[PDB]
């Protein structure tokens, strides 16, 4: 098996994945992720102070409590003409992408690239971290400790 | 030509959705059927809420986005259709929008199941509310 996840630059620390170019990540499955990376979900607070210093997505992600989508500039297909963090109404088994904040990142933007999942662990997944520059960054292992979202593939 | 005939304004809030928050819905409803087999869809459209709101519809064809709408409501207004942009690069085979209403003709040829392989992914959010910290 073999899992692709596209990573943004860092704004205070705070950075979106994508995992498989689909909303596929589940609820327990995001936080997995986020610690895999040395990070954790983040608090609106943080979420905030990341769209201050020029994070914005077109995609839904979770955060510590919600979903949400983060708008700078009015785009008439994200949160529909939004600026501000917006929350989405969803069921819980709903799967969609994931946001994290690293607590080591710089305060502003840092686009290096991210080259390692520290904290995964073993197991027989290829994970590839894919980076804006195009440079990907390969390890065989495992990150997700529910056995429910390994057996939803 | 089918049109949106504007209901009164029946309800002012959102059911379940408060302001700062969204809410997605993928469906369609079938506006109309002419005599020669077409048929004619629209995004799932909650025609009698009067709040302040924004909305994107997307026209999903085999889960393969073809363009989007835009709509507003507002405490006078319910939702109110602002128009199409194509996002596809090859011309359409048995799909036509309607510029002047978003709604999608669907020519028979175009498929025999068009309930099971189009529809609107549309996206309501409740607008903000200024308030102090
Ligand atoms: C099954 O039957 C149904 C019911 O009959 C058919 O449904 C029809 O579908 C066609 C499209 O396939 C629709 O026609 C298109 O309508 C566009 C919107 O027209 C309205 O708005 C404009 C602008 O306000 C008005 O000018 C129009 O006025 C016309 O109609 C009124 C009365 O209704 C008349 O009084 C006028 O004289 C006009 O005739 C409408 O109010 C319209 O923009 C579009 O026109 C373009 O295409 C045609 C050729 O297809 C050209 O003649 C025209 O000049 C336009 O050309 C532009 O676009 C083409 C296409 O890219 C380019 O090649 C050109 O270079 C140019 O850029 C067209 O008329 C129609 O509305 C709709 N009818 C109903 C009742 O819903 C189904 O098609 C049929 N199914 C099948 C498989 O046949
Ligand atoms: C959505 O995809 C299906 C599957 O590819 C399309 O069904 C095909 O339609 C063509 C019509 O030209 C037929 O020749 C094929 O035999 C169909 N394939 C299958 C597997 O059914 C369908 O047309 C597509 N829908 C739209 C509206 O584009
Ligand atoms: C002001 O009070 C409001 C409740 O009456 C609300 O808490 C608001 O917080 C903002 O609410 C928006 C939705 O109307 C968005 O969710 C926004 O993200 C959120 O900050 C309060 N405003 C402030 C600036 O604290
Ligand atoms: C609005 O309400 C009136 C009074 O009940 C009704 O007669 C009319 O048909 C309605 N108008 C619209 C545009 O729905
Ligand atoms: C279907 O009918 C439309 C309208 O006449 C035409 O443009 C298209 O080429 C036809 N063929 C297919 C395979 O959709």
């Amino acid at each position: 098996n073999q899992i692709d996840l596209n990573v943004t630059c860092r704004y205070a620390g705070v950075f979106h994945v994508e995992k498989n170019g689909r909303y596929s990540i589940s609820r327990t499955e995001a936080a997995d992720l986020c610690q895999a990376f040395n990070s954790t979900l983040p608090t609106m607070d943080q979420m905030k102070l990341a769209l201050s210093k020029g994070f914005e997505t077109c995609r839904y992600g979770f955060i510590e409590g919600n979903v949400v989508i983060p708008r700078i500039h009015p785009n008439a297909i994200c949160a529909a003409n939004h600026t501000g963090v917006y929350i989405l109404v969803t069921s819980n088994t709903s799967h969609y992408d994931t946001y994290c904040f690293n607590a080591s990142a710089p305060p502003e933007e840092d686009c290096t690239s991210v080259t390692d999942l520290p904290n995964s662990f073993d197991g027989p997944v290829t994970i590839t971290i894919v980076n804006r520059d195009g440079t990907r960054y390969s390890k065989k292992g495992e990150y997700r400790t529910h056995q429910e979202d390994i057996d939803a593939s | 030509a089918p049109a949106p005939k504007t209901n009164n304004c029946t309800k002012f809030s959102y059911p379940g959705v408060s302001p700062g928050y969204c809410t997605e819905r993928r469906d369609m409803k079938l506006i109309t059927k002419f005599k020669n087999g077409t048929k004619v869809f629209s995004c799932p459209l909650l025609t009698d809420i009067c709040v302040n709101a924004r909305m994107s519809g997307v026209w999903c064809v085999n889960n393969s986005a073809i363009g989007s709408l835009f709509f507003t409501s507002t405490s006078h207004t319910p939702p109110m259709f602002h128009g199409f942009t194509p996002t596809h690069h090859r011309r359409l085979s048995g799909l036509w929008v309607d510029y002047q209403t978003g709604y999608l003709y669907v020519y028979p040829n175009a498929t025999k199941k068009p309930e099971k392989e189009i529809y609107c992914t549309l996206t309501i959010c409740i607008t903000a509310i200024t308030t102090r910290r």
